[PDB]
RNA sequence: UAAAUAAAAAAA
């Protein structure tokens, strides 16, 4: 199945970009404002950027584990792509090029940085270990799916809780939520995704040798913006002023310096979306008692 | 495993005179089948062969035919994956002369051989070569059911490990396989075999009689 | 019998919609009529590609049944004859278990029927009829029948139903019985008695249904 | 491998020496290996200038002032014993062979630990590494005796994991030792060659149990890269002393170098020298406030998490609203609560509380009358947490595991939800409350004629603290009813505690230290001394007296189950090292043939030049008596419920239900006893009651200990940022360091030998006399210490040269 | 059991080399010209990689046929005796594997135009017979001279660089010992620009090292570009001496 | 959910 785009669509997107112009009235360093909703359960988080819809879920349950890391739990992502999200999507697709990539930014930003502190997902070393899992669900796309799906699982590995253990050796009693409260998973560090779509100008003339028409570059394109890009950058930053992770497979080449610039540019939208996504954590975690206080021991 | 129910992964397995019967078409899913039982000593072996074809294959340029075999586990798992490929290999190997190809062209027959069962009895203070011979009655028996052309009927016997297949009264060799066993059993096995073929061949004629009757 | 549903709620699907029976929660989308891939060609009909995705895990075989369940339901609602050689996708996304899902799958089964009816509506794909689906529970000691069962009631019931009418005439007429999924062990009195306290809620539903689609699709139109 | 090593240092001799040659600069090769050396005595290849260590000091032009320094004097390294076969184990046990004790590790040698065991009056001693084989302090242990010619006296050195084989690097051979190590080791071994009552010393075969929870410590930066990210097998120091120090593998070592972490045991092997470990979590830097309190309460096992939301519904629908009925005999009360009929009206009485000036959580209130019969009325109240915290409920549930109240510094942790503990069960002062009363009538000369226990409502008068009721009593000027009561009631109190002491009541004393706020309530000002007042006495007698009453009624309604508490007498082996020094020293000794002659041979231990010393033996005493037990009646025959702290047959712990779950047991059995509601059968199956107090004793100790440690703990920073002066006694003198206690906190701390002088070496040690003979820093002089000596002490950051950490240690003025 | 650092203050790293040293480079056009229209064999350190280019050619199945450009394919075999410790599974489906693949691929796709052969595809056929760091790298380095021997048009030469970094300073082509020490930074280059093909960073990197890193990586790269071209030109005058 | 000779007493 291939989408069709007429000749005008293509013409029109890519003169509006050369006018510093684009069709949902954005620019071309803006990020769009990403709504973050807390379900019931922890570990239940939906991120919605525009039209995009995406939904994470974090679960554990106890396992064995492996013989090489007897010190570390185990941690999977799942983000299996679906039709909900569009005809375009083939069901079950995990080996397509856009599927793995984004399956691949997501490893290296979350699971290959060390975000959760695997080493504290032992109970008993070599014995039994946690598994905490992260499953992505498209609901639909408008674009910006990597993007979507890291603020998804971090929010949702920041909201979740695992059930408290008491161990003796090879006996624990894995206290239930109604006789103790669940424990938060270890974070090292907060990574975020960020997408950046290039185009070509396809202009005729130019006004200086000094200025140039140069390269179009955008923030977050939608569904229509990232069919007609020439180029794909992915940079993951934190609020600790480094690089979790960047990835450039091809596309338009492009200097060193505008790269930087790209990354520069992101470092001040991922000090804006922790600092929103820690708020909405510390909003839901006061909402969840009405009588804590009541409640409170120390 | 999101295909079957393979349990919990963290478990671990469980750790601790001839005679013959031949019964076919008794499976109306495919175009000939075939039932061979064996019981010789305290080993014996029961398997099923399935024959669907021969079918025409959309675009075929090809102008004989296409036989493809492959060997199932049906209980017992015992023999590897990569030995019943070798086998299968082995088999189409001999049906390839066996079956008149000419007769169906652009078309191709597959055949399903179901090894359900093999008993085996070991004292204490190959393997797969002594079902070969029966695998090649099932397979002759159900082509020769579903309505395949045969050149000649294929038969086999095992001999200290030494299979090897006959056609044309025994006067020609369709397939040999070879394992283990002891040198200079040449002219010995050649000579045991072909009992056993005439013996093998005897009763596959007289099944399809009876049956056919 | 308080439930709330949302319709086109998603942008890139012909039709879609989001339905909430206590704590379970479903969304589910519609593409359709589309080109079908040739496996799945049906030379007169339509073909249904339907799909449950789990709220915890990936797929299973569980979600395989799911699906055969959901397929049972929604192939004779659909007027097929009027898309031969085409394919409609349905995808079902559960959100919330509201139920043990270790034990139980009932209360995901009748939200993602009713989502997958609400979704084919909002898609405008012919349906011969209209349709709601209920779970229904028996107490161990009281044996009392009760409609929508919650996930605390499911734990201590000797027996868990799936029923899915097919209604006509303004929800008056039951045409017929799309699907009755009774797992556990009967008496007779009782499933007339549920059929009967069934029948009465159910009605009062579509009549609240309707009240909602009216609601909020009246302002779309002119 | 070996050979070619050797042959490449050669090689770079030989290199340097040729490279050297116009500078005419020789090359001198110090190596104790005979191949090197014979390798070039024999000169086959080039010339080689090759000394040993020794042979090499013995050419320096200052032979006499460094060679003091030097030393002088198929292969397996040494291991432990392998675990005792099963079959051994069974056979051993069935020939008499084998038994299994409690290994207490000695709190000054981690290499030094005991096992009590019936057959033996004294601790039988284990010792070292190996006898150890790898057991940790609380293990359960089988033991074997050795041979008599192996039987040691208690050591006299001290030790931790800090400061022994402190070469080692954990990793997931050739050992060698260190000069002090060696010349300790020499010291130590010429001390128990040497002595005199040598004691029973056994070796570890196998462990019954484990006490490998999971446990706090940091990093030991000696063992740690502090710039590199890779992954590093690395050594823990745990929080506790007697734990040996832990090995574990970790991705960041270098990340976690100032935090106090959390870890776990896993495996301690024959073939490791020490445990191996995994990290758990990180509680924050090692001089965060908060971390240290949570630390302190993981070290103790303490739940201090949010009651259970399901604990809240057992708490009443209408909280703070909560009241007690107006009318008894309101009949919609009635209804909801059927019995109130039995419950008594004492609210016309006058009930006050007399509590610490902090107190929100109140236990208890009492009043007074004069009888026209000439007799006074005395009576005691007590909250009626009963009423509210019912059997099997998720809220006795909670509160019967948390056991106690744990008091820290900063810090109340409650066993039960505050709506009960400071608002609906405190017997707070001018509202109604529900209560336990137990009322006597006695004499003048307060004799007890008989006593009475109900379920009441009193409403209190005034709550006070202590010195408020002390100064109604003495002013003189207020006679009215209530005062007249109190005076009677500190009259009659003479006259128990007269009777008690001449009982034979012993006299210990701990009287802590206390701290108190500037205007801002977190801001600290001072630290100063809680005195006892004539009213504590007051309190005390009564407490005292109702406990006393409750025991001997319950254990009349339930012979088989009731909830007691008794207190064992010390064996004289409690009492032998204290004895003797003072004998010794002063021919001045202490009684123990009753616990009267206990009392007044202590009491009469004084020192006419001051005061403190009597105060200092006191609390020396304290410290040898064992641990009270809680336990329930059907277990012991009654004169083995004898109290012995107390001199009284039979006790229990009754006026304190808020904060201890032995009261709320009690108080059923008194309501049980006296017929207003049956005893839950909880209460009355022997195996249920056993596994309660089994429980509670063992939250009663960790309570104490989490009590202690964390006024240890503010004690010790505050010292240090005061730079203030305070006074110390010597409490215990080792080889290589002493033990002071300090009067003002009342807390121990060891000062090590090597920060008490710059030249350890030229140390003079005495075990017969009790002597550290010592060379100052910041003097020249010798210096000798004895023990019981006055002394002046004080906390200073040093930094140790061995261990790279920088901890404030106590020193001596 | 043994411990080792990455930089000494002597300026000598775990291997001997100092920061800024290429490893030993060799490579070799033309090495399977009966099996495929283009071939390299690379040998960039310890580092051993087999390239075949099949194409431009018919498509197996017309289905898969573009008309308006070349269908660009690329496998990756790493073998399981690459490294000193056998692997006992394969590494063909594994998602990192998948990665490094479809990376190459959107590397490629920009540097050749791939308008000029439409309704053929080409396969690219990659064998690793032992690896020590830095693959990627090589992996990039491979492909681009099996192109060029297949007479395939292309932009300009595609060189790959590995990058370690240690503290302040970050050490040329590392090593896999160096890659375990220390983060590493992937860089493809376009010809003898500044612009990048491919950036890869897979563990944590100071945010101020970076533009240092990069421009010791650009130009060593640079001199890299240099050594292939001298590499090809040398083979012609070593072929033509040889026909000589 | 096992099990000790592991700090007396009072109020917190
Ligand atoms: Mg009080």
């Amino acid at each position: 199945k291939d989408i069709e785009i007429s000749a005008s669509e293509s013409k029109f997107i890519l003169e509006a970009l050369r006018q510093n112009y684009r069709l949902d009235g954005r620019s071309f360093d803006q990020f769009r404002d990403v709504e973050i909703t807390f379900g019931k359960e922890f570990g239940d988080v939906s991120v919605k950027m525009g039209n995009t819809k995406v939904h994470c879920r974090i679960s554990c349950q106890i396992a064995q584990p492996y013989e090489d890391r007897p010190f570390e739990g185990l941690f999977v992502i799942s983000t299996e792509i679906s039709p909900m999200a569009g005809s375009q999507f083939e069901n079950g697709n995990i080996t397509g090029e856009d599927e793995v990539l984004c399956s691949r930014i997501i490893e290296k930003s979350v699971r290959r940085s060390g975000a959760l502190d695997v080493e504290g997902l032992c109970i008993v070393a070599g014995s039994k270990c946690w598994a905490v899992r992260a499953d992505v669900h498209f609901l639909d796309c408008d674009g910006g799916f990597i993007d979507a799906s890291c603020i998804a699982v971090m929010a949702g590995l920041m909201h979740f809780k695992k059930p408290d253990i008491t161990v003796h050796g090879e006996q624990i009693i894995v206290h239930p939520v109604n006789e103790r409260e669940p424990v938060p998973l270890g974070i090292l560090h907060i990574p975020i995704c960020v997408t950046f779509s290039f185009f070509n100008p396809q202009d005729t003339e130019e006004n200086i040798k000094g200025e140039t028409n140069s390269e179009i570059s955008i923030i977050d394109a939608t569904l229509k913006e990232e069919l007609l890009r020439d180029g794909v950058l992915t940079v993951t930053l934190n609020k600790n002023r480094e690089v979790v992770q960047v990835s450039k497979a091809g596309g338009l080449p492009m200097d060193a310096l505008t790269l930087m610039k790209c990354c520069h540019e992101a470092y001040s939208i991922i000090e804006k979306i922790t600092d929103q996504i820690l708020q909405l954590l510390k909003e839901d975690s006061e909402k969840r008692n009405k009588y804590a206080a009541m409640l409170t021991s120390e | 495993d999101r295909r079957r129910l393979l349990g919990p992964a963290a478990a671990k397995p469980m750790a601790f005179e001839q005679e013959l019967s031949l019964h076919t078409g008794f499976i109306e899913n495919c175009n000939g089948s075939a039932l061979v039982e064996a019981r010789s000593l305290g080993h014996q072996t029961s398997l099923i062969s399935a024959v669907y074809g021969p079918r025409s294959i959309r675009g075929s340029f090809t102008s004989q035919g296409t036989i493809s075999i492959q060997l199932k586990n049906g209980l017992l798992e015992k023999y590897n994956t990569n030995e019943l490929k070798e086998v299968s290999s082995f088999l189409m190997g001999i049906f390839n002369s066996v079956v008149n190809l000419s007769r169906y062209p652009k078309s191709g027959i597959d055949i399903f051989v179901y090894l359900t069962y093999d008993k085996d009895l070991t004292n204490n203070p190959s393997q797969i070569s002594s079902l070969i011979p029966h695998c090649i009655t099932s397979i002759t028996l159900a082509l020769a059911d579903a309505g395949i052309e045969l050149v000649d009927m294929a038969g086999a016997g095992e001999a200290n490990g030494t299979v090897v297949s006959f056609i044309k009264n025994g006067e020609e060799i369709v397939g040999f396989w070879k394992d283990d066993g002891d040198d200079e059993d040449l002219l010995e096995c050649l000579d045991r075999c072909k009992e056993q073929y005439n013996r093998y061949r005897d009763l596959m004629i007289s099944c399809l009689m009876n049956q056919e009757t | 019998m308080s439930v709330q549903a949302e319709i086109g709620i998603l942008d890139h699907v012909d039709g879609s919609s989001e339905f909430v029976s206590q704590d379970t929660k479903v969304i589910c989308s519609v593409t359709g009529p589309i080109e079908p891939k040739a496996r799945q060609e049906l030379p007169t009909q339509l073909a249904l590609e339907i799909i449950v995705r789990p709220a915890k895990g990936v797929a299973t075989t569980r979600e395989k049944v799911l699906e055969d369940k959901l397929r049972a339901v929604l192939t004779p609602l659909i007027t097929r004859h009027c898309y031969p050689r085409q394919l409609c996708q349905i995808t079902c996304q559960i959100l919330e278990s509201g139920e043990d899902e270790a034990e139980f799958s009932l209360r995901e089964l009748s939200c993602c029927i009713n989502a997958a009816f609400l979704a084919l509506v909002d898609a405008g794909i012919a349906l011969n009829s209209m349709c709601a689906s209920i779970p229904i529970a028996i107490i161990k000691d009281t044996s009392d029948i009760i409609v929508d069962p919650t996930a605390e009631q499911l734990k201590i019931s000797l027996s868990v139903h799936t029923l899915a009418l097919e209604f006509v005439n303004g929800g008056k007429v039951v045409k017929n019985v799309l699907l009755l999924d009774s797992n556990g062990d009967f008496n007779e009195d009782q499933l007339f008695s549920l059929l009967e306290l069934g029948e009465q809620k159910c009605q009062e539903l579509v009549t609240n249904i309707r009240r909602i689609i009216q609601d909020n699709i009246s302002p779309r139109l002119v | 491998i070996n050979d070619r090593n050797n042959r490449a240092i050669r090689k770079t001799c030989q290199w340097y020496s040729e490279h050297l040659k116009p500078y005419d600069i020789n090359v001198v090769l110090v190596t104790n290996d005979r191949l090197n050396r014979e390798a070039a005595t024999k000169e086959v290849e080039s010339n080689i200038i090759t000394k040993s260590l020794v042979q090499y000091i013995e050419l320096l032009p200052n032979a006499d002032d460094i060679r003091d320094s030097i030393p002088q004097m198929t292969f397996s390294d040494f291991t432990f014993p392998e675990y005792y076969s099963t079959a051994r184990v069974m056979g051993g046990l069935k020939n008499g062979v084998l038994y299994q004790g409690n290994i207490q590790i000695s709190e000054y040698n981690f290499l030094e630990g005991s096992v009590s065991l019936p057959r033996f009056s004294k601790p039988v001693l284990i010792v070292g590494q190996k006898n150890l084989n790898r057991a940790f302090n609380g293990d359960q242990v089988i033991v074997e005796l050795l041979p008599q010619s192996e039987w040691k006296a208690p050591s006299s050195i001290v030790l931790d994991s800090e400061h022994f084989d402190v070469n080692d690097n954990p990793d997931i051979n050739t050992t060698v030792i260190s000069d002090k190590q060696r010349r300790l080791l020499a010291k130590d071994a010429m001390i128990a060659q040497r002595s005199k009552k040598i004691q029973p010393t056994a070796k570890v075969v196998y462990i019954q149990r484990r006490s490998w929870r999971q446990y706090v410590g940091q990093l030991a930066p000696s063992s740690v890269d502090p710039q590199s990210s890779s992954t590093q097998n690395v050594f823990v120091i745990l929080m506790d002393k007697c734990l040996p120090k832990v090995r574990i593998r970790t991705r960041r070592a270098a990340e976690l170098l100032d935090k106090r972490i959390v870890i776990s045991i896993d495996s301690w092997p024959t073939t490791h020298k020490y445990p191996l470990g995994h990290f758990v979590r990180d509680l924050g830097t090692i001089e965060s406030a908060q971390a240290e309190t949570e630390a302190l309460l993981l070290e103790h096992d303490v739940e201090y998490r949010p009651f259970s939301k399901k604990v809240l519904e057992c708490l009443p629908a209408e909280g703070h609203d909560w009241k007690a009925p107006t009318k008894l005999d309101d009949p919609e009360a009635v209804s909801k609560d059927p019995l109130l009929t039995k419950r008594k009206d004492l609210r016309d009485k006058l009930i006050c509380s007399i509590d610490p000036p902090g107190c929100v959580d109140i236990n208890d209130a009492l009043h007074a009358k004069k009888l026209p019969n000439g007799n006074w009325e005395v009576g005691v109240h007590i909250a009626d947490v009963t009423h509210f915290v019912k059997p099997g409920t998720a809220l006795d549930a909670e509160g019967a595991a948390r056991g106690t109240s744990v008091y820290l510094v900063d810090k109340r942790i409650d066993m039960l939800p505050m709506l009960l503990g400071t608002d609906l069960c405190s017997l707070k002062p001018y509202v109604d409350r529900f209560a336990f009363s137990v009322i006597w009538e006695l004499d003048d000369s307060a004799n007890i004629v008989n006593v009475n226990f109900m379920k009441s409502v009193i409403r209190s008068r005034e709550a006070f603290s202590y010195e408020q009721a002390q100064l109604r009593i003495d002013d003189k000027t207020q006679n009215d009813e209530l005062t007249m009561g109190m005076r009677a009631l500190l009259k009659l109190s003479v006259k128990l505690k007269q009777k008690r002491l001449e009982a034979g009541a012993l006299n210990l004393a701990s009287p802590e230290v206390k701290v108190h706020m500037d205007s801002e309530t977190s801001d600290p000002n001072e630290v100063e001394i809680k005195k006892l007042l004539a009213t504590n006495s007051l309190v005390e007698e009564f407490m005292l007296l109702a406990n006393i009453s409750v025991a001997r009624k319950i254990y009349d309604a339930f012979p088989q189950t009731a909830m007691l508490r008794r207190h064992a007498a010390p064996p004289s082996t409690n009492f032998e090292i204290l004895n003797e020094m003072l004998n010794t020293r002063k021919n001045m000794s202490i009684s123990l043939e009753s616990s009267k002659a206990l009392a007044d041979s202590l009491d009469r231990c004084v020192d006419p030049e001051d005061p403190y010393f009597n105060t200092l033996v006191r609390i020396m005493s304290t410290r040898c008596m064992m641990a009270a037990q809680y336990f329930y009646s059907g277990a012991y025959s009654y004169p083995d419920f004898r109290h012995y702290g107390l001199a009284v047959d039979i006790y229990t712990h009754f006026t304190s239900p808020i904060r201890r779950y032995c009261d709320v047991v009690a108080h059923r059995q008194l309501a049980g006893a006296i017929g207003y509601e049956p005893l839950s059968l909880t209460h009355r199956d022997k195996n249920k009651m056993d596994m309660i107090c089994r429980n509670i004793n063992r939250k009663h100790r960790n309570a104490q200990f989490a009590g202690r440690a964390s006024i240890e703990y503010y004690v010790g920073q505050v010292m240090r940022n005061n730079e203030s002066t305070e006074t110390g006694y010597v409490i215990k003198v080792f080889n290589n360091g002493i033990v002071v206690l300090v009067p003002k906190f009342g807390v121990e701390g060891l000062i090590r030998l090597d920060n008490l002088t710059e030249d350890p070496n030229s140390a003079a040690f005495d075990e017969v006399e009790y002597k550290l003979t010592f060379v100052p820093t910041n003097s020249d002089k010798p210096r000798d210490v004895y023990v019981f000596d006055k002394v002046e002490v004080q906390v200073r950051s040093v930094m140790d040269p061995i261990t790279s950490k920088r901890k404030a240690e106590l020193l001596l003025k | 059991m043994s411990r080792l650092e990455i930089y000494s203050p002597e300026g000598l790293r775990l291997d001997g080399r100092r920061w800024n040293e290429l490893r030993r480079f060799e490579s070799s056009i033309n090495t399977h010209p009966h099996a495929a229209d283009g071939s390299s064999y690379m040998e960039q350190g310890n580092n051993k990689i087999i390239t075949l280019v099949k194409g431009p050619k018919e498509p197996r199945l017309k289905s898969q046929m573009d008309t308006s450009k070349a269908l660009l394919n690329v496998s990756v075999n790493i073998t399981k005796f690459s490294k000193f410790e056998r692997s006992k599974s394969s590494h063909k489906n594994e998602r990192r594997v998948l990665e490094i693949q479809t990376s190459l691929v959107r590397m490629f796709e920009k540097n050749v135009m791939l308008n000029i052969y439409p309704r053929t595809v080409i396969d690219i056929e990659i064998h690793v017979l032992e690896q020590d760091g830095g693959i990627m790298g090589s992996l990039i380095n491979g492909i681009t001279l099996a192109l060029i021997d297949a007479g395939i048009s292309m932009f300009d030469y595609i060189s790959g660089i590995s990058v370690g970094l240690y503290d302040t300073t970050p050490l040329l082509d590392t090593n896999s010992l160096e890659e375990n020490a220390m983060s590493t930074v992937t860089l493809g280059v376009v010809g003898k620009s500044e612009k990048l093909s491919l950036l890869l960073v897979e563990d944590k990197i100071p945010l101020d090292r970076l533009e240092n890193v990069l421009a010791i990586g650009i130009a060593g790269a640079h001199r890299v570009r240099d050594l292939m071209d001298e590499e090809l030109r040398k083979h012609a005058q070593k072929r033509v001496s040889n026909a000589s």
